[PDB]
RNA sequence: CUAGACCGUAAGGUCGGGUCGAACGGCCUCUAGUGCAGAUCUUGGUGGUAGUAGCAAAUAUUCAAAUGAGAACUUUGAAG
Protein backbone atom coordinates (compact mmCIF):
# COMPACT_ATOMS: atom_id res chain seq x y z
CA UNK A 1 0.00 0.00 0.00
CA UNK A 2 1.22 3.48 0.97
CA UNK A 3 4.65 2.95 2.50
CA UNK A 4 4.82 6.62 3.56
CA UNK A 5 2.05 7.46 6.03
CA UNK A 6 1.44 9.33 9.28
CA UNK A 7 -1.16 8.37 11.89
CA UNK A 8 -2.35 9.34 15.36
CA UNK A 9 -2.19 6.61 18.01
CA UNK A 10 -3.05 6.52 21.69
CA UNK A 11 -0.85 4.10 23.64
CA UNK A 12 -2.11 2.69 26.94
CA UNK A 13 1.15 2.90 28.85
CA UNK A 14 -0.72 1.96 32.04
CA UNK A 15 -1.28 -1.64 30.94
CA UNK A 16 2.27 -1.89 29.55
CA UNK A 17 4.06 -0.59 32.66
CA UNK A 18 1.81 -2.48 35.09
CA UNK A 19 3.86 -4.18 37.79
CA UNK A 20 7.20 -2.83 36.56
CA UNK A 21 9.83 -1.73 39.07
CA UNK A 22 9.94 2.01 39.64
CA UNK A 23 13.53 2.70 38.55
CA UNK A 24 12.84 1.51 34.99
CA UNK A 25 9.25 2.57 34.20
CA UNK A 26 10.38 5.47 32.01
CA UNK A 27 13.12 3.40 30.26
CA UNK A 28 10.59 0.62 29.64
CA UNK A 29 8.00 3.11 28.40
CA UNK A 30 10.64 4.07 25.84
CA UNK A 31 10.90 0.42 24.77
CA UNK A 32 7.12 -0.10 24.71
CA UNK A 33 6.59 2.76 22.26
CA UNK A 34 9.42 1.22 20.23
CA UNK A 35 7.53 -2.08 20.11
CA UNK A 36 4.31 -0.12 19.52
CA UNK A 37 5.54 1.68 16.40
CA UNK A 38 7.05 -1.58 15.16
CA UNK A 39 3.70 -3.37 15.57
CA UNK A 40 1.77 -0.63 13.72
CA UNK A 41 4.22 0.36 10.97
CA UNK A 42 6.11 -2.91 10.51
CA UNK A 43 9.48 -1.14 10.79
CA UNK A 44 12.39 -2.35 12.90
CA UNK A 45 14.02 1.10 12.91
CA UNK A 46 11.99 3.21 15.36
CA UNK A 47 13.22 6.73 16.11
CA UNK A 48 11.86 8.80 18.99
CA UNK A 49 11.71 12.59 18.99
CA UNK A 50 13.62 14.13 21.94
CA UNK A 51 10.50 16.11 22.88
CA UNK A 52 8.66 12.77 23.02
CA UNK A 53 11.39 11.67 25.44
CA UNK A 54 10.60 14.79 27.46
CA UNK A 55 6.92 13.79 27.55
CA UNK A 56 7.80 10.28 28.76
CA UNK A 57 10.23 11.59 31.38
CA UNK A 58 8.16 14.63 32.46
CA UNK A 59 7.15 13.19 35.85
CA UNK A 60 10.43 11.41 36.53
CA UNK A 61 11.41 7.79 36.10
CA UNK A 62 8.34 6.77 38.11
CA UNK A 63 5.49 8.91 36.82
CA UNK A 64 4.91 7.96 33.19
CA UNK A 65 1.44 8.95 32.00
CA UNK A 66 -1.24 6.26 31.88
CA UNK A 67 -2.14 7.22 28.30
CA UNK A 68 -0.11 9.00 25.64
CA UNK A 69 -1.03 10.45 22.25
CA UNK A 70 1.57 9.66 19.60
CA UNK A 71 2.08 10.67 15.98
CA UNK A 72 3.86 7.85 14.14
CA UNK A 73 5.22 8.78 10.71
CA UNK A 74 6.59 5.97 8.56
CA UNK A 75 9.21 7.51 6.27
CA UNK A 76 11.80 6.36 3.74
CA UNK A 77 15.21 5.51 5.20
CA UNK A 78 18.14 7.28 3.53
CA UNK A 79 21.67 8.51 4.38
CA UNK A 80 23.47 5.15 4.15
CA UNK A 81 20.35 3.12 4.86
CA UNK A 82 20.37 0.05 7.10
CA UNK A 83 18.93 -3.42 6.44
CA UNK A 84 15.45 -1.87 6.20
CA UNK A 85 14.25 0.85 3.78
CA UNK A 86 11.52 2.35 6.01
CA UNK A 87 11.60 3.73 9.55
CA UNK A 88 9.19 5.07 12.16
CA UNK A 89 9.54 8.57 13.62
CA UNK A 90 7.32 9.02 16.67
CA UNK A 91 6.34 12.55 17.74
CA UNK A 92 4.22 13.71 20.69
CA UNK A 93 0.95 15.51 20.07
CA UNK A 94 0.12 18.26 22.57
CA UNK A 95 -3.47 17.72 23.72
CA UNK A 96 -5.41 18.78 26.79
CA UNK A 97 -6.14 15.14 27.61
CA UNK A 98 -5.14 11.81 26.07
CA UNK A 99 -8.58 10.23 26.56
CA UNK A 100 -11.34 9.59 24.05
CA UNK A 101 -9.20 9.74 20.90
CA UNK A 102 -9.30 7.08 18.19
CA UNK A 103 -6.77 6.22 15.52
CA UNK A 104 -6.96 8.72 12.65
CA UNK A 105 -4.85 9.07 9.52
CA UNK A 106 -3.34 12.55 9.20
CA UNK A 107 -2.71 13.78 5.66
CA UNK A 108 0.66 15.14 4.59
CA UNK A 109 -1.06 17.90 2.57
CA UNK B 1 50.31 -21.85 3.91
CA UNK B 2 50.47 -25.22 5.74
CA UNK B 3 46.82 -25.55 6.74
CA UNK B 4 45.27 -28.58 8.43
CA UNK B 5 44.59 -31.92 6.80
CA UNK B 6 42.56 -31.14 3.67
CA UNK B 7 41.45 -33.54 0.93
CA UNK B 8 40.36 -31.30 -1.97
CA UNK B 9 41.80 -29.92 -5.19
CA UNK B 10 44.12 -26.99 -4.33
CA UNK B 11 43.68 -25.55 -7.84
CA UNK B 12 39.91 -25.48 -7.19
CA UNK B 13 40.20 -24.15 -3.63
CA UNK B 14 40.58 -20.79 -1.91
CA UNK B 15 41.71 -20.32 1.67
CA UNK B 16 41.75 -17.78 4.49
CA UNK B 17 43.41 -17.49 7.90
CA UNK B 18 43.27 -15.50 11.09
CA UNK B 19 45.73 -15.94 13.95
CA UNK B 20 45.77 -14.79 17.59
CA UNK B 21 42.20 -13.51 17.33
CA UNK B 22 40.92 -12.60 20.81
CA UNK B 23 37.67 -14.54 20.53
CA UNK B 24 36.60 -17.48 22.72
CA UNK B 25 38.05 -20.72 21.39
CA UNK B 26 35.14 -22.80 22.69
CA UNK B 27 32.53 -20.57 21.06
CA UNK B 28 34.49 -20.25 17.81
CA UNK B 29 34.84 -24.04 17.62
CA UNK B 30 31.06 -24.49 17.68
CA UNK B 31 30.48 -21.66 15.19
CA UNK B 32 33.00 -23.30 12.86
CA UNK B 33 31.33 -26.70 13.22
CA UNK B 34 27.92 -25.16 12.45
CA UNK B 35 28.99 -24.18 8.90
CA UNK B 36 31.44 -27.03 8.21
CA UNK B 37 30.35 -28.48 4.87
CA UNK B 38 27.66 -25.92 4.04
CA UNK B 39 27.31 -23.91 0.85
CA UNK B 40 28.98 -20.50 1.07
CA UNK B 41 25.89 -18.34 0.55
CA UNK B 42 23.83 -20.63 2.78
CA UNK B 43 26.50 -20.38 5.48
CA UNK B 44 26.65 -16.59 5.17
CA UNK B 45 22.87 -16.17 5.32
CA UNK B 46 22.73 -18.53 8.31
CA UNK B 47 25.34 -16.54 10.25
CA UNK B 48 23.38 -13.34 9.61
CA UNK B 49 20.34 -15.05 11.14
CA UNK B 50 22.46 -15.99 14.17
CA UNK B 51 23.26 -12.29 14.56
CA UNK B 52 19.50 -11.60 14.47
CA UNK B 53 18.75 -14.40 17.01
CA UNK B 54 16.54 -16.22 14.49
CA UNK B 55 18.81 -19.27 14.25
CA UNK B 56 21.28 -20.53 16.82
CA UNK B 57 24.70 -22.18 16.83
CA UNK B 58 24.40 -25.74 18.20
CA UNK B 59 26.78 -26.19 21.13
CA UNK B 60 27.89 -29.81 20.90
CA UNK B 61 31.18 -30.26 22.79
CA UNK B 62 31.80 -27.28 25.11
CA UNK B 63 28.23 -27.11 26.33
CA UNK B 64 28.01 -28.27 29.95
CA UNK B 65 25.50 -26.16 31.94
CA UNK B 66 24.45 -24.05 28.95
CA UNK B 67 20.84 -22.91 28.85
CA UNK B 68 18.25 -24.59 26.66
CA UNK B 69 16.62 -22.97 23.65
CA UNK B 70 13.92 -23.79 21.12
CA UNK B 71 16.21 -22.90 18.20
CA UNK B 72 18.24 -26.10 18.74
CA UNK B 73 15.43 -28.20 17.24
CA UNK B 74 16.90 -27.36 13.82
CA UNK B 75 19.88 -29.56 14.71
CA UNK B 76 18.42 -31.97 17.28
CA UNK B 77 19.98 -30.41 20.39
CA UNK B 78 18.61 -28.61 23.42
CA UNK B 79 21.69 -26.44 23.99
CA UNK B 80 22.49 -23.75 21.43
CA UNK B 81 23.76 -20.18 21.68
CA UNK B 82 24.43 -17.06 19.59
CA UNK B 83 28.17 -16.30 19.77
CA UNK B 84 28.05 -12.90 18.05
CA UNK B 85 31.77 -12.23 18.51
CA UNK B 86 32.64 -15.66 17.09
CA UNK B 87 30.24 -15.22 14.16
CA UNK B 88 31.75 -11.87 13.13
CA UNK B 89 35.28 -13.30 13.03
CA UNK B 90 34.13 -16.30 10.97
CA UNK B 91 32.10 -14.30 8.44
CA UNK B 92 35.03 -11.91 8.05
CA UNK B 93 37.18 -14.85 7.01
CA UNK B 94 34.43 -16.23 4.76
CA UNK B 95 34.28 -12.84 3.04
CA UNK B 96 38.08 -12.93 2.66
CA UNK B 97 38.03 -16.48 1.25
CA UNK B 98 35.32 -15.55 -1.26
CA UNK B 99 37.55 -12.63 -2.24
CA UNK B 100 40.43 -15.06 -2.82
CA UNK B 101 38.12 -17.32 -4.84
CA UNK B 102 37.06 -14.37 -7.01
CA UNK B 103 40.71 -13.35 -7.45
CA UNK B 104 41.68 -16.95 -8.25
CA UNK B 105 38.82 -17.20 -10.75
CA UNK B 106 36.68 -19.66 -8.79
CA UNK B 107 32.95 -19.82 -9.53
CA UNK B 108 31.12 -18.55 -6.44
CA UNK B 109 27.74 -20.25 -6.95
CA UNK B 110 29.37 -23.69 -6.56
CA UNK B 111 31.49 -22.83 -3.51
CA UNK B 112 31.17 -24.63 -0.19
CA UNK B 113 33.15 -24.76 3.04
CA UNK B 114 35.27 -27.88 2.56
CA UNK B 115 37.59 -27.41 5.55
CA UNK B 116 37.26 -25.15 8.58
CA UNK B 117 39.44 -25.58 11.66
CA UNK B 118 39.72 -23.53 14.85
CA UNK B 119 42.80 -24.06 17.01
CA UNK B 120 43.86 -22.73 20.39
CA UNK B 121 46.03 -19.63 20.16
CA UNK B 122 48.52 -18.79 22.93
CA UNK B 123 46.63 -17.35 25.88
CA UNK B 124 46.76 -13.73 27.04
CA UNK B 125 47.51 -13.35 30.74
CA UNK B 126 45.79 -11.15 33.30
CA UNK B 127 45.32 -11.45 37.05
CA UNK B 128 42.24 -11.66 39.22
CA UNK B 129 42.16 -10.83 42.92
CA UNK B 130 40.63 -13.29 45.37
CA UNK B 131 39.73 -13.40 49.04
CA UNK B 132 42.44 -13.59 51.72
CA UNK B 133 45.18 -12.01 49.61
CA UNK B 134 45.20 -14.54 46.78
CA UNK B 135 45.89 -13.96 43.09
CA UNK B 136 44.56 -16.23 40.35
CA UNK B 137 44.89 -16.18 36.58
CA UNK B 138 42.31 -14.35 34.44
CA UNK B 139 43.19 -15.54 30.98
CA UNK B 140 41.86 -15.15 27.46
CA UNK B 141 41.48 -18.13 25.12
CA UNK B 142 42.16 -16.77 21.62
CA UNK B 143 41.56 -18.66 18.39
CA UNK B 144 43.62 -19.64 15.40
CA UNK B 145 41.11 -19.91 12.53
CA UNK B 146 41.67 -21.29 9.03
CA UNK B 147 39.09 -22.19 6.39
CA UNK B 148 39.04 -23.35 2.75
CA UNK B 149 36.27 -23.03 0.15
CA UNK B 150 36.08 -25.31 -2.91
CA UNK B 151 33.71 -25.88 -5.83
CA UNK B 152 31.20 -28.70 -5.60
CA UNK B 153 32.48 -31.49 -7.86
CA UNK B 154 30.08 -33.62 -9.90
CA UNK B 155 41.31 -57.91 -9.48
CA UNK B 156 42.95 -61.26 -10.24
CA UNK B 157 40.76 -64.05 -8.84
CA UNK B 158 42.42 -67.32 -7.83
CA UNK B 159 40.51 -70.60 -8.05
CA UNK B 160 41.63 -74.12 -7.19
CA UNK B 161 41.50 -77.12 -9.53
CA UNK B 162 38.14 -78.22 -8.13
CA UNK B 163 36.69 -74.70 -8.36
CA UNK B 164 37.58 -74.38 -12.05
CA UNK B 165 36.17 -77.85 -12.73
CA UNK B 166 32.83 -76.82 -11.25
CA UNK B 167 32.77 -73.65 -13.38
CA UNK B 168 33.59 -75.84 -16.39
CA UNK B 169 30.76 -78.21 -15.40
CA UNK B 170 28.35 -75.29 -15.02
CA UNK B 171 29.14 -73.87 -18.46
CA UNK B 172 28.83 -77.06 -20.52
CA UNK B 173 25.21 -77.52 -19.38
CA UNK B 174 24.16 -73.85 -19.26
CA UNK B 175 21.87 -72.52 -21.97
CA UNK C 1 34.78 15.86 18.37
CA UNK C 2 36.02 16.13 21.96
CA UNK C 3 34.65 19.49 23.17
CA UNK C 4 35.38 18.52 26.79
CA UNK C 5 38.34 20.91 26.77
CA UNK C 6 36.23 23.77 25.42
CA UNK C 7 33.56 23.25 28.09
CA UNK C 8 36.29 23.40 30.74
CA UNK C 9 37.70 26.53 29.09
CA UNK C 10 34.29 28.21 28.78
CA UNK C 11 33.53 27.60 32.46
CA UNK C 12 36.80 29.20 33.56
CA UNK C 13 36.46 32.09 31.09
CA UNK C 14 32.83 32.95 31.87
CA UNK C 15 33.28 32.33 35.59
CA UNK C 16 30.56 29.73 36.22
CA UNK C 17 30.53 25.98 36.59
CA UNK C 18 30.61 23.49 33.75
CA UNK C 19 26.96 22.70 34.55
CA UNK C 20 26.09 26.26 33.44
CA UNK C 21 28.04 26.17 30.15
CA UNK C 22 26.15 25.83 26.87
CA UNK C 23 27.94 24.93 23.63
CA UNK C 24 26.03 25.17 20.37
CA UNK C 25 25.39 21.63 19.03
CA UNK C 26 24.96 23.06 15.52
CA UNK C 27 28.39 24.76 15.69
CA UNK C 28 30.57 21.83 16.75
CA UNK C 29 33.28 22.51 14.15
CA UNK C 30 33.65 26.15 15.20
CA UNK C 31 33.94 25.26 18.89
CA UNK C 32 36.43 22.49 18.03
CA UNK C 33 38.82 24.98 16.40
CA UNK C 34 38.68 27.26 19.47
CA UNK C 35 41.57 25.97 21.58
CA UNK C 36 42.66 29.20 23.30
CA UNK C 37 40.97 31.21 26.03
CA UNK C 38 40.89 34.13 23.59
CA UNK C 39 39.03 32.00 21.02
CA UNK C 40 36.54 30.79 23.64
CA UNK C 41 36.10 34.45 24.59
CA UNK C 42 35.32 35.27 20.95
CA UNK C 43 32.77 32.44 20.93
CA UNK C 44 31.11 33.84 24.06
CA UNK C 45 30.47 37.26 22.50
CA UNK C 46 29.05 36.03 19.18
CA UNK C 47 26.50 33.85 21.01
CA UNK C 48 28.02 30.43 20.31
CA UNK C 49 28.68 29.91 24.05
CA UNK C 50 26.07 31.31 26.44
CA UNK C 51 25.91 31.56 30.21
CA UNK C 52 22.87 29.28 30.84
CA UNK C 53 20.94 31.19 33.56
CA UNK C 54 20.70 29.92 37.14
CA UNK C 55 18.18 27.42 38.50
CA UNK C 56 15.78 29.44 40.63
CA UNK C 57 15.34 28.74 44.35
CA UNK C 58 12.39 30.90 45.36
CA UNK C 59 11.61 32.03 48.89
CA UNK C 60 7.92 32.65 48.11
CA UNK C 61 6.79 29.73 50.27
CA UNK C 62 9.44 30.63 52.86
C1' C D 1 57.41 -38.92 14.59
C1' U D 2 55.69 -43.64 12.51
C1' A D 3 48.25 -49.55 15.39
C1' G D 4 55.40 -50.67 9.13
C1' A D 5 59.24 -55.08 9.34
C1' C D 6 63.01 -58.17 11.82
C1' C D 7 66.23 -60.15 16.21
C1' G D 8 66.53 -61.00 21.75
C1' U D 9 62.91 -64.54 27.52
C1' A D 10 64.28 -59.45 28.77
C1' A D 11 67.10 -54.96 29.72
C1' G D 12 67.16 -53.59 24.48
C1' G D 13 69.10 -53.89 19.39
C1' U D 14 68.38 -53.33 14.01
C1' C D 15 65.82 -51.68 9.49
C1' G D 16 62.01 -49.02 6.03
C1' G D 17 59.12 -44.22 5.42
C1' G D 18 58.47 -38.96 6.94
C1' U D 19 60.83 -34.64 9.05
C1' C D 20 65.57 -32.45 9.51
C1' G D 21 70.52 -30.11 8.66
C1' A D 22 76.39 -31.43 10.87
C1' A D 23 78.11 -34.34 13.25
C1' C D 24 77.80 -39.63 14.91
C1' G D 25 78.68 -45.10 15.57
C1' G D 26 80.51 -50.97 15.93
C1' C D 27 84.29 -53.75 18.80
C1' C D 28 88.48 -54.31 22.97
C1' U D 29 89.31 -51.67 27.30
C1' C D 30 89.04 -47.18 31.03
C1' U D 31 85.91 -43.90 33.90
C1' A D 32 81.33 -41.94 36.29
C1' G D 33 77.43 -36.30 38.59
C1' U D 34 75.24 -43.48 34.55
C1' G D 35 69.02 -45.76 33.94
C1' C D 36 62.81 -42.97 37.80
C1' A D 37 56.23 -43.56 38.47
C1' G D 38 55.98 -42.20 43.17
C1' A D 39 59.50 -38.76 47.76
C1' U D 40 52.08 -33.43 50.18
C1' C D 41 59.78 -34.63 45.43
C1' U D 42 62.26 -29.64 42.38
C1' U D 43 61.50 -26.34 37.92
C1' G D 44 58.60 -25.44 33.79
C1' G D 45 54.35 -26.59 30.75
C1' U D 46 49.20 -28.40 30.32
C1' G D 47 44.23 -30.49 31.66
C1' G D 48 39.06 -31.98 33.58
C1' U D 49 36.31 -28.80 36.57
C1' A D 50 34.41 -24.87 32.56
C1' G D 51 32.29 -21.19 28.76
C1' U D 52 31.26 -22.93 34.82
C1' A D 53 31.32 -20.02 40.09
C1' G D 54 30.63 -15.51 39.09
C1' C D 55 31.29 -9.83 36.89
C1' A D 56 24.15 -8.23 42.19
C1' A D 57 26.78 -2.66 48.23
C1' A D 58 27.17 3.10 47.10
C1' U D 59 18.54 5.12 44.43
C1' A D 60 19.31 5.92 37.51
C1' U D 61 19.02 6.40 33.66
C1' U D 62 16.60 8.08 28.70
C1' C D 63 16.24 10.62 23.66
C1' A D 64 18.37 12.84 19.28
C1' A D 65 22.64 14.69 16.72
C1' A D 66 28.02 14.49 15.76
C1' U D 67 32.39 11.46 15.20
C1' G D 68 33.61 6.70 13.79
C1' A D 69 34.76 0.43 10.36
C1' G D 70 32.31 -0.30 14.80
C1' A D 71 28.68 3.70 20.14
C1' A D 72 24.67 1.14 26.30
C1' C D 73 29.64 3.39 27.77
C1' U D 74 33.20 9.21 23.44
C1' U D 75 31.40 14.59 22.53
C1' U D 76 27.38 18.11 22.46
C1' G D 77 22.32 19.39 23.32
C1' A D 78 17.56 18.02 25.80
C1' A D 79 15.45 15.45 29.91
C1' G D 80 15.27 12.74 34.51
MG1 LIG E 1 4.29 -6.74 41.41
MG1 LIG F 1 25.67 -30.40 34.84
MG1 LIG G 1 24.37 -22.20 37.29
MG1 LIG H 1 22.26 -23.53 32.46
MG1 LIG I 1 37.92 -11.06 43.61
MG1 LIG J 1 74.20 -26.33 9.75
MG1 LIG K 1 72.45 -39.39 39.79
MG1 LIG L 1 58.70 -38.30 35.96
MG1 LIG M 1 26.70 -18.12 34.21
MG1 LIG N 1 24.64 1.50 42.94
Amino acid sequence: LKDVVTREYTINLHKRLHGVSFKKRAPRAVKEIKKFAKLHMGTDDVRLAPELNQAIWKRGVKGVEYRLRLRISRKRNEEEDAKNPLFSYVEPVLVASAKGLQTVVVEED
Amino acid sequence: ARYGATSTNPAKSASARGSYLRVSFKNTRETAQAINGWELTKAQKYLEQVLDHQRAIPFRRFNSSIGRTAQGKEFGVTKARWPAKSVKFVQGLLQNAAANAEAKGLDATKLYVSHIQVNQAPKQRRRTYRAHGRINKYESSPSHIELVVTEKEEKVVRLTSRQRGRIAAQKRIAA
Amino acid sequence: ANLRTQKRLAASVVGVGKRKVWLDPNETSEIAQANSRNAIRKLVKNGTIVKKAVTVHSKSRT
